RNA sequence: UUGACCUCGGAUCAGGUAGGAAUACCCGCUGAACUUAAGCAUAUCAAUAAGCGGAGGAAAAGAAACCAACAGGGAUUGCCCUAGUAACGGCGAGUGAAGCGGCAACAGCUCAAAUUUGAAAUCUGGCUUCGGCCCGAGUUGUAAUUUGUAGAGGAAGCUUU
RNA sequence: AAGCUCCUUCGACGAGUCGAGUAGUUUGGGAAUGCUGCUCAAAAUGGGAGGUAAAUUUCUUCUAAAGCUAAAUACCGGCCA
RNA sequence: AGAAGACCCUGUUGAGCUUGACUCUAGUUUGACAUUGUGAAAA
């Protein structure tokens, strides 16, 4: 049936929660390398670019 | 209104306003024009079969069965007394 | 079929339920189409704003009178004290609304500031901009900054009065010389006796000492 | 998720789990609240008591709005004054104030005396008030207003 | 205005004038025929009053259906149901016999639309009515901003929807707190009241 | 004898219109039983399936003889909540709304009931189409004003196309 | 020809309908929610409603028995994506 | 071998038929009101 519960209501606030956690993990040089993330030349985690 | 949230006039105070009622509510009202043609058609018409007996028992004095018959004949007690009423009226037209 | 210590069950579900299940999927969809009608709209209406003035109201209820809330249209009796003509605020972008009566002052003179108050924000271009009116925002007035919406700027401020005044020890408000407790129990007291006293008053004994002289 | 389900762990034992006698039939014993008198009586009478039967008088056109009445206790009657507010009070910082909280603002028409209150006076303004309420109000110094 | 004399007079049903009136036509009604056309409304202030002009387009037709409620046309007798619904004779039909007259006067003037209709007369066993009728077609009524809107598609036999007075009141389309089953449409109601609604996020 | 009027007819008279299809959704009528109650008859299934009539791109409803009892809201429709609640029910199985509140949308109007009465000022049809003319409808009332939020008659002032 | 302020004068407002009884059906609507059949059958500050039948006295809110009107809503049957 | 015994029993499974089983019903009979009006005679 097309009744089935297809979406998930995912609380406001572990959305965020989580988020916060990706952003962190992606400042952790041992975590990119873990993924499988070439930085094996960049010279610090939080690459930043002037604009 | 008394301010308080119970009691006989409880309520909020507020200045009341008073303004003059919509015209809708003047329904009801008898002009003169329709008072003069109801009188027009009230004598060429006449008086319903019903009527007639009820105008026999009250020449009778006879008043609780003229409103029991009333009543039984429009239904309320309400429209019988009124009816009853205007019965008398008209009796008492006729006969000066 | 109970088995076991259960909450009895109200599962409304014996009538051929599976015919009239409504499925929303096309909550995105409908979102993103009334968007795209209210854009429509706005272009067509503007540079008039997309909405109408509407006035405050008191909620109709013991549970809702605390708070106020946009009603529905102006009164006649708010309209005429502001000064508009009924069949030209439906012109102005103003809601007229007949049916409604106003029982107190306070409300009619908040409604009819509220009126003033978007007359002297309001700008009208002339029927032809050749000749220009009385009635008509002279071209000098007319600057084309603008609103979008009027209940964005013209909505409830304060809903609900606000519960946090601070008042001196000297304007200290006495008190209920009874007791506010015996001042509720004796009110509701009145009210459940009013009948009994009344038949008394005018009690058949009282008719007797009317009647004995 | 299906995976985690004895379903799949009941994949090669014949019966799935309902057993060989006494199978998994259609309805066996009615079909909803069946006889909650006769033979559903043993469960009825001892985990819903109060289940058959008829008490009090009707109410045909019942409004909840009528009943509405919020109560507030005492014990958080200075939780409705704001933080910066509450401090100096509260604190002990003796002046010439004294907070009107005015309780339908929050929500609440009916003040009932729970818990204690400091001795500072405050005036509240209520529908209703309790005859505790009101004594324990009256000792810390405050004053009850009773509005509509 | 004459119209407001004899809409006074016709109150007066029990009076003699009345009810010689409505005896005598009473007879002339039966003799002719079921449905017939009617050449000039007999109560002009009942038909004007219902929305009746005195110009090309606007017919009168006067129908006749039998008195008495429905009998269920059933075999001889033979409900194969239940004990409640054994009934046969004393049962109603929803809607009036108003209808059925202005309903029958539709089928055979296919062509004009059902503006109102009224009771005209009565006896034992029929009751008299008049259709008042409008043809979409004429020229006089396409020209006519108050009567026009009767051309639009949607007004198609607006008697057999119940679109007409005495339709309106037999479905029950009426504001108060004793027609909440009946406000918007009954059955439309009842589809409202019985679907079960999942939304994405539950 | 002739000419009217009323009612009822004829015509392959001039010009038109209806039917049938489709019916997913919509407006009505009619209308079950299987099933649940561990039996069954009220109940339930269900004011549903089948049957019949009628429309549209939506339909229906719709500008209160409403809701309320409040410091009052203010056409209709739809969603969330009210609420599995008030209530109904071999008070068993079961069924079961509405006011208020938040929102989407927003829009108001036309008649009957008045004497144009110093002027039927109104309209179909034919011809002419060049302005108009000629039959007919209609005074048992077609135009203009008025619809309760009002309105009409006043007499001053301002203002509108 | 249209409005606006003013107060005096008026101020037509829908009948076999409203309502009542009874029968059937329907409803959550329970001394009866709606509808329909039959019998009776109104009035002018009248009438209806105010969720317990009735009598008495007040109060509140609307103005039935004529009509039109777009949007938000339903639907994948038809056409196209 | 052919056929989920057709005899028997169980099922809160049926159907055909019967009757002074329980509950109803078409039809019919009787009464009331309407259709339904106009006179005369007594009591
Ligand atoms: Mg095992
Ligand atoms: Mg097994
Ligand atoms: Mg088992
Ligand atoms: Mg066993
Ligand atoms: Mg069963
Ligand atoms: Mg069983
Ligand atoms: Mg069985
Ligand atoms: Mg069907
Ligand atoms: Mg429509
Ligand atoms: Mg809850
Ligand atoms: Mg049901
Ligand atoms: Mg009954
Ligand atoms: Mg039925
Ligand atoms: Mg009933
Ligand atoms: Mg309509
Ligand atoms: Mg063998
Ligand atoms: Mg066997
Ligand atoms: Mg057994
Ligand atoms: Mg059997
Ligand atoms: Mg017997």
């Amino acid at each position: 049936k097309i009744w089935r519960k297809w979406h998930v209501k995912v609380n406001q606030g572990q959305k965020r929660f989580a988020t916060a956690s990706a952003l962190a993990a992606s400042a952790a040089a041992p975590l990119l390398m873990a993924r499988g993330h070439q930085v094996s030349t960049v010279p610090e985690v939080p690459l930043v670019v002037d604009s | 209104k008394t301010g308080l949230a119970v009691g006989l006039k409880k309520g909020h105070k507020t200045t009341a306003r008073v303004s003059k009622p919509r015209v809708s509510r003047t329904k009801g009202h008898l002009s003169k024009r329709t008072a003069f043609v109801r009188s027009i058609v009230q004598e060429v018409a006449g008086l319903a079969p019903y009527e007639r007996r009820v105008i026999e028992l009250l020449r009778n004095s006879k008043d609780k069965r003229a409103r029991k018959l009333a009543k039984k004949r429009l239904g309320t007690f309400g429209r019988a007394k009124a009816k009853v009423e205007d019965l008398q009226r008209v009796i008492a037209e006729a006969r000066r | 079929a109970i088995k076991h210590n259960q909450q009895i069950p109200n599962n409304h579900f014996r009538k051929d339920w599976q015919r009239r299940v409504r499925c929303h999927f096309d909550q995105a969809g409908k979102k993103a189409s009334r968007r795209v009608a209210r854009q429509a709209k706005a272009a067509a209406l503007a540079p008039r704003p997309v909405d109408k003035l509407r006035p405050i109201v008191r909620c109709p209820t013991i549970k809702y009178n605390r708070r106020t809330r946009l009603g529905r249209g102006f009164s006649l009796a708010e309209l005429k004290a502001a000064g508009i003509p009924k069949l030209v605020a439906p012109t102005i972008g103003i809601s007229v609304d007949p049916r409604r009566a106003n029982l107190s002052e306070e409300s009619l003179a908040a409604n009819v500031e509220r009126l003033k108050a978007y007359q002297a924000r309001l700008v009208v271009f002339p029927r032809k901009s050749n000749k220009p009116k009385k009635a008509d925002t002279p071209k000098d007035q007319q600057t084309g900054e603008f609103v979008k919406s009027v209940e964005a700027v013209f909505g409830v401020e304060r809903p609900i009065a606000s519960g946090f005044k601070e008042i001196p020890k000297s304007e200290l408000p006495s008190n209920i010389e009874g007791g506010a407790f015996r001042a509720l129990r004796k009110a509701r007291s009145d009210a459940k006796l009013i009948g009994v006293r009344e038949k008394r008053a005018k009690d058949k004994a009282a008719a007797e000492a009317e009647k004995s002289k | 998720p299906t995976r985690f389900s004895k379903t799949r762990k009941h994949r090669g034992h014949v019966s799935a789990g309902k057993g060989r006698v006494g199978k998994h039939r259609k309805h066996p014993g009615g079909r909803g609240m069946a006889g909650g008198q006769h033979h559903h009586r043993t469960n009825l009478d001892k985990y819903h008591p109060g289940y058959f039967g008829k008490v009090g008088m009707r109410h045909f056109h019942l409004l909840r709005n009528h009943q509405w009445a919020p109560i507030l206790n005492i014990e958080k009657l200075w939780t409705l004054v704001p933080a910066e507010a509450r401090e100096k009070y509260v604190s002990g910082a003796a002046t010439e104030t004294a907070p009107v909280i005015d309780l339908l603002s929050h929500g609440y028409a009916k003040l009932l005396g729970k818990g204690r209150l400091p001795q500072v006076p405050i005036v509240v303004r209520a529908r209703y008030v309790s005859a505790e309420a009101e004594r324990k109000i009256k000792e810390a110094g405050g004053v009850i207003e009773l509005v509509a | 205005g004459a119209l407001k004399y004899l809409e006074e007079l016709q109150k007066k049903k029990q009076s003699d004038v009345v009810r010689f009136l409505l005896r005598v036509r009473c007879w002339e009604l039966r003799q002719l025929n079921v449905i017939h056309r009617a050449s000039r409304p007999s109560r002009p202030d009942k038909a004007r009053r219902l929305g009746y002009k005195a110009k090309q387009g606007y017919v009168i037709y006067r129908a006749r259906v039998r008195r008495g409620g429905r009998k269920k046309p059933v075999p001889k007798g033979a409900t194969y149901g239940k004990p409640t619904n054994q009934g046969v004779n004393q049962l109603k039909y929803q809607r009036s016999l108003k209808s059925t007259a202005e309903e029958r006067v539709g089928r055979r003037c296919a062509n004009l639309r059902v503006l109102n209709s009224y009771w005209i007369n009565q006896d034992s066993t029929y009751k008299y009515f008049e259709v008042i009728l409008v043809d979409p077609q004429h020229k006089a009524i396409r020209r006519d901003p108050r009567i026009n809107w009767i051309v639009n598609p949607v007004h198609k036999h607006r008697e057999s929807r119940g679109l007409t007075s005495t339709g309106k009141r037999s479905r029950g389309l009426n504001k108060g707190h004793r027609y909440n089953k009946t406000r918007a449409g009954r059955r439309k109601t009842w589809k409202r009241h019985n679907t079960l609604s999942l939304w994405r996020y539950r």
